[PDB]
């Protein structure tokens, strides 16, 4: 009996890269999500080769930065192939998001899949906080502290948590040196939540884009999809390419270069680009501990969607309005960064509060009185009598 | 008896694990010299008047 | 081993999709024939005949959020353009 | 927000360097560290970049040497531990005038004075900016708004008010040709100057990228041929469907 | 592996704070500091011990204090940035009375002073080492052995040769009360005193260890009753074989 | 799961063992049993038996490699007594 199935090391191999019955009408999201994988792997190895070269204390963690930018050779590739990459990641995290949301794969056979990939997605927000407050620069003091200090809207005994998670009375050098020895760790952690989401996905396959049964033919992994994956990630090595040399400093913001100096900030400090749609809502409603509480809240109604979309059609690839509203959504969704990126006036505190109130609608209520109509039209259409 | 005895394992057991994590919290905590509560003095004879001193 | 517990897709040969009789399949094999067919032909009639379907479903919310955010830029930069002490008072609070 | 405290957005100059295969025109940088060291010598710092970098980029070699033989910094001590001072060299970096934060405060009558060092890369606008700040100051404050005396106003700052002594006359630095007084030559040069120090790898940068993105574009046309081959033979497959005989 | 170049064995003596269950006697540290700072004086360093904790270990709130207003530890500079001394306070070390290190090399006629702060916690033996070290002197130099100008001998240092002299007399402390003229006591004073400094947290750590022991033998006897309790329903099953019936 | 290859043992139901017939194993249960059935006599002529049965096995290798540290160190000390111009130099050297 061939050897590839066989031994042991091999054998799980086999099931998941040489033999995995995928269906037969995939199409590039997939691949896609193979490319995220990609994308985590490369970030870990240029992070270890990153921290390689790296110090910890506050006074020299700036310094750092400058030397592994210019005073160590072949190095200013690797700090901002480590930037951009991560900026990458999470924007095809979200790319992959919005395809899992649309096409349906969150119904119900795949409901721990979904909530172990939501897993992933707030570890990875805490790890890129995480990060950018191991750079220290000017505006990611002032982010750690606002963050650090979020837990105080706990009821009753609020101060002792920050206090103790913040390191002290001052962000001082047990901040730091927690915030990046946790940074450096958590990723490993991570790297076993995604063997996880693997064990969970093999268990039923991948989803068709049609949203229909796909167990009546499927075509070998290997030799066929692993060059739909190669495309791909070889455009994500060009795109990369063509953002770290040429265009370097637009993903991120140029603020990041400046020493720390808890006594003057600027009147223009926001997050990186993958954080403005929370931050809007956020900003959006009057209250600390509605804030507070809302942005976890953003998170769960993320989770209830299962057993909330009551369409008895999966996905949305027959459905007019229903992926006109999701179109409307995620427009929403790139509105509502925006608006959290530029300063709040007045006719911009409306139009936040009505495009948080549109976003949560659409997940609690417009997704089920919609596609009920949906289905009692499909139903109406065609019978007699 | 039985019963007795394995509940007296679980209480010792309880102890230690609490004991355990306790010093594990309690080693990311504030350390000492962190805990000088600095004091500082202000010059306000050659402070302007409409000016912000920090 | 120890058995798991039910599973809506098999592996080969106990696949578990519905049985069938009488579905018939070909292939021709890559080297007989010519990997680029249609290349332009397909490209820019396809391409024209899907972006023609679903033109709408992203012209329109596009076209929605794109006067909203014009209108708010428009009424924030009449705001404070020589109106910061007859408009913007009556307006603020 | 108005655009008083926004600044007005940089005009988008067409920059020398500011191209996809152009590189930096380091026959300016040969003159923009001499205008900076006339000009901005005890006002700014530039206290990150050593002068080991220096040489095989602007300058030809001995010329640092014999800089660095007029600075001192503060040797290991001696036998009887009075500590001493011995001539720079190429492992040190340029010291900035004010010795801690201090004298900065002191001398300026204003705030701390940003190390350029890497400013040009801590602004929106970097490249520009910093040519629009040191030639947008006008000669009379726009009529009705007041500030604080002895300070200087600058429209493109965000907020209008800087404590910039606008000290970017002419008849001034004279480099060693007919080139300077006249106010756009020195302001271009130390722009230059200052858009190198923020990154001086900036040659090999822009090489390294062509020969990635030649690369990778053959690499991707012949991996989009290639999955045009190998899944050929599953594309133009067809299905004939013969219904059965109805027994059962 | 000669004995010259290895040194006496340490000895055995009966301490006062070995064993299991035994604190120090640091109604002694008390003035084990006190001779320390007496004699030792400008020569060792012990710049790793913080006065924030030596109160409510051997000095109770104020002395530490009333001492620490007698140095000085060059804080933060005025507003013309000019360097400023000023009286110390209760979060800062001793200062090593040698500057950086060169005095030190050039008073001790010879090698580096070693830190105290660890010192007995990184030699071998070194409870009773430093010890033999203070009170191994013969009073007469050895017959018959070369010895270098300057060095003193000793029969417990590794290779017989000692930089320093001893400076360990009688009636030349006299702490607070009839006790002095006993080079003994000096000895015992200071070995104490640094024992504790190698790491100031005996009583604690021993404390702690008592209560883990106590708690760690009763969960592992009672983990041996369970072990015999519910293993019990195997280790006494028994079989009995039967010759099956030969039919096939 | 793809199938995987011959193994010697498996799971409950099909440990693969040689089949069994006539044995018949009994229990007690532990509530029932006063465990310390034997804690005296059992420990004691038990752990005697044991380590009279296995004794000689370690007293040979750890006398044999005893006496050979004794002799090297004996050896070693004579030569750094009074010795190292007469025996040092004529092995050493
Ligand atoms: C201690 C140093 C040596 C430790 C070696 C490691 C021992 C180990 O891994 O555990 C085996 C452990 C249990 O053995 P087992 O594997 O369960 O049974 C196999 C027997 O050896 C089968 O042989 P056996 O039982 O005939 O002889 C062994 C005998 C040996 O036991 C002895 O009598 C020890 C002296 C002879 C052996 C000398 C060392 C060998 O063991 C016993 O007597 C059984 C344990 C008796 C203690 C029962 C305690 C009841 C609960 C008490 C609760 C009190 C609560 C107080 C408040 C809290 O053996 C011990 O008895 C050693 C621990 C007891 C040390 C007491 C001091
Ligand atoms: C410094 C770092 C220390 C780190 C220690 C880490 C934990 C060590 C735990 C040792 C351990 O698991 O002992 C196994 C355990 C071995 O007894 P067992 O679990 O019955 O296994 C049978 C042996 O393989 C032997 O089979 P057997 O029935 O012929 O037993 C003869 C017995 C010979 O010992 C005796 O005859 C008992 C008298 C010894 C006193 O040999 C030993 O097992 C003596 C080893 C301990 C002394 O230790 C004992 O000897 C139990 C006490 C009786
Ligand atoms: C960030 C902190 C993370 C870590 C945070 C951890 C927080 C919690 C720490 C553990 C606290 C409790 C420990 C002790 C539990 C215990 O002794 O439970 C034993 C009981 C006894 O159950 P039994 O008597 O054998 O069987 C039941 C028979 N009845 C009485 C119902 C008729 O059985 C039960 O109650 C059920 C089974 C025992 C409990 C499961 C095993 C515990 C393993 C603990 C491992 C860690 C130590
Ligand atoms: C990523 C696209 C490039 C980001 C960029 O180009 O810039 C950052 C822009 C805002 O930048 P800005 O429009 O505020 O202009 C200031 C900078 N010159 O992010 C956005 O709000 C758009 C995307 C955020 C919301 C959609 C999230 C999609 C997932
Ligand atoms: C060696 C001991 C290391 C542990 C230690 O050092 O824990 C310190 C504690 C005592 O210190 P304390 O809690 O009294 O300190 C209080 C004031 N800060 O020890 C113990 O109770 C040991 C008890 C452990 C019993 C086994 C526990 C098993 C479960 C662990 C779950 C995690
Ligand atoms: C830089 C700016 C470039 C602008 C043009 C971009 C490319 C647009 C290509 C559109 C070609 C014309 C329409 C299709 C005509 C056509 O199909 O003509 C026939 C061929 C291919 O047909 P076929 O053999 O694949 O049909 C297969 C079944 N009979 O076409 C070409 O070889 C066009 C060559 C010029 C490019
Ligand atoms: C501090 C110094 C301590 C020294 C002693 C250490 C412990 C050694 C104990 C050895 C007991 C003697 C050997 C067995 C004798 C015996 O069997 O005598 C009878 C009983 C146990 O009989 P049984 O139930 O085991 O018979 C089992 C078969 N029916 O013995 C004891 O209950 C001794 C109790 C005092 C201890
Ligand atoms: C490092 C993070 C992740 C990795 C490595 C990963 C990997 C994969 C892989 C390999 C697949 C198989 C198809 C494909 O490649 O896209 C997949 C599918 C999927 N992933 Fe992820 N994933 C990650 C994060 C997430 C997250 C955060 C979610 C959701 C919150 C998620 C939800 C899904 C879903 C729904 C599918 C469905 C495929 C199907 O229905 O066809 N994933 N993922
Ligand atoms: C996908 C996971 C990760 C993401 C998204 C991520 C993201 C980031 C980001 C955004 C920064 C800020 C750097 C910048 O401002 O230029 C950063 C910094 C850093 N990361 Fe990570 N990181 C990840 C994993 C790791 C790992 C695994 C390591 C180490 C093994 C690591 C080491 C570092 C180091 C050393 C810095 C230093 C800051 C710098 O020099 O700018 N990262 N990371
Ligand atoms: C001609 C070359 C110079 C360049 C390129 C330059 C560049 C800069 C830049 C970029 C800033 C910060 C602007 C920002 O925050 O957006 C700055 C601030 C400052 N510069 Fe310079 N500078 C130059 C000459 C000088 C000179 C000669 C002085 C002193 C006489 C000076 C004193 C200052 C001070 C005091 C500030 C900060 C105070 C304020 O914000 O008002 N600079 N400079
Ligand atoms: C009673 C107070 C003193 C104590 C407890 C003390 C303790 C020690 C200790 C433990 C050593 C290291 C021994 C070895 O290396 O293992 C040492 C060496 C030394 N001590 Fe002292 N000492 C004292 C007084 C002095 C004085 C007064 C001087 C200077 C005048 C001095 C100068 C030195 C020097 C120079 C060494 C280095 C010798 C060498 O390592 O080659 N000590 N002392």
């Amino acid at each position: 009996m061939a050897f590839r199935k066989s031994n042991v090391y091999l054998s799980l191999v086999n099931s998941y890269i040489i033999d995995s019955p995928q269906p037969s009408s995939i199409n590039y999201w997939w691949n896609m999500g193979s490319l995220l994988g990609l994308c985590l792997v490369i970030q870990i190895v240029t992070g270890i080769f990153m921290a390689m070269h790296y110090s910890s204390n506050i006074e020299l963690a700036f310094s750092s930065v400058e030397h592994i930018m210019r005073d160590v050779h072949n190095g200013y590739i690797l700090r901002y192939l480590h930037a951009n990459g991560a900026s990458f990641f999470f924007m095809v995290m979200f790319m992959h998001m919005a395809k899992g949301l649309y096409y349906g794969s969150y119904r119900s056979p795949r409901v721990t899949l979904w909530n172990v990939g939501v897993i992933i997605f707030i570890l990875t927000i805490a790890t890129a906080f995480l990060g950018y407050c191991c750079v220290y620069g000017q505006m990611s003091h002032w982010g750690a502290t606002v963050i650090t200090n979020l837990f105080s809207a706990i009821p009753f005994v609020g101060n002792d948590i920050v206090s103790w998670l913040w390191g002290g009375f001052s962000v001082s050098n047990p901040t730091i040196q927690r915030f990046f020895a946790l940074h450096y760790l958590v990723p490993f952690i991570i790297a076993a939540m995604v063997i996880m989401h693997l064990m969970a996905l093999h268990i039923h396959g991948s989803s068709n884009p049609l949203g229909i049964t796909g167990n009546l033919d499927r075509i070998p992994m290997h030799s066929y999809f692993i060059f739909k994956d190669l495309v791909t990630v070889f455009l994500f090595m060009l795109i990369l390419a063509l953002f770290v040399f040429y265009s370097p400093n637009t993903l991120g913001h140029p603020d990041n270069y400046i020493p720390g100096n808890p006594l003057v900030t600027p009147a223009s400090i926001v997050p990186e680009w993958y954080l403005l749609p929370f931050y809007a809502i956020l900003r959006s409603i009057p209250d600390k501990l509605l804030g507070v509480i809302t942005m976890f809240a953003a998170i769960l109604v993320l989770l209830v969607l299962p057993f909330t979309d009551r369409s008895v059609v999966r996905g949305n690839t027959f459905k007019v309005l229903s992926k006109f509203f999701f179109f409307i959504f995620v427009f929403n969704f790139v509105l509502l960064g925006q608006i959290g990126a530029c300063h709040v006036e007045v006719p911009y505190v409306l139009m936040g509060q009505i495009a948080t109130f549109i976003y949560f609608a659409y997940f609690l209520i417009i997704v089920p009185v919609i596609s009920t109509i949906e289905n009692v039209l499909f139903y109406i259409g065609r019978v007699n009598k | 008896y039985a019963y007795f005895m394995v509940g007296a394992m679980g209480l010792l057991s309880s102890a230690g694990a609490k004991s355990t994590v306790e010093t594990f919290i309690s080693s990311m905590t504030a350390t000492a010299d962190v805990l000088a509560m600095a004091k500082v003095e202000v010059n306000l004879a050659a402070i302007p008047l409409g000016k912000n001193v920090v | 081993g120890p058995p798991s517990g039910k599973t809506y897709m098999g592996w080969w040969g106990h696949m578990g999709g519905p049985k069938q009789k009488g579905i018939t399949s070909y292939a021709v094999s890559p080297y007989a024939q010519k990997p680029l067919q249609g290349i332009f032909h397909n490209a820019v009639f396809n391409s024209f005949r899907r972006f023609k379907s679903q033109f709408l479903y992203v012209l329109i919310p596009a076209g929605i959020y794109w006067y909203w955010w014009k209108n708010g830029n428009e009424y924030n930069e009449f705001l404070y353009s020589k109106a910061g002490r007859e408009e913007l008072e009556r307006v603020n609070v | 927000m108005t655009a008083a405290e926004h600044g007005l957005h940089a005009p988008a100059y067409a920059w020398s360097h500011n191209g996809p295969f152009e590189t930096f025109d380091h026959a300016s940088i040969r003159r923009g560290y001499q205008v900076y060291r006339e000009v901005c010598a005890a006002c700014h710092s530039l206290d990150r970049v050593a002068w080991r970098t220096l040489v095989g980029v602007s300058h030809t070699n001995e010329e640092v040497r014999n800089m660095a033989e007029e600075f001192e910094y503060d040797d290991e001590p001696d036998e009887q531990g009075n500590p001493k001072k011995r001539p720079g060299k190429l492992s040190d970096y340029i010291p900035g005038p004010y010795p801690n934060e201090q004298a900065a405060r002191a001398a300026n009558q204003g705030a701390l004075p940003p190390d350029l060092s890497l400013i040009v890369k801590a602004r929106h606008g970097g490249c520009d900016y910093i040519f629009s700040l040191l030639t947008g100051y006008p000669d009379e404050p726009p009529a009705g708004v007041a500030l604080p005396p002895g300070s200087n106003y600058n429209p493109y700052f965000p907020g209008g008010s800087i404590a910039m002594a606008r000290v970017l006359f002419d008849d001034m630095v004279e480099y060693e040709d007919g080139t300077p007084a006249t106010t756009s030559q020195m302001a271009k040069d130390v722009t230059t100057f200052l858009n190198w120090c923020a990154e001086p790898e900036h040659d090999e940068r822009k090489r390294l990228g062509l020969k990635t993105v030649i690369i990778l574009s053959s690499l991707y046309l012949l991996s989009i041929w290639v999955k045009k081959f190998k899944w050929a033979g599953i594309k133009t497959r067809k299905f004939v469907f013969n219904p059965p005989k109805p027994r059962k």
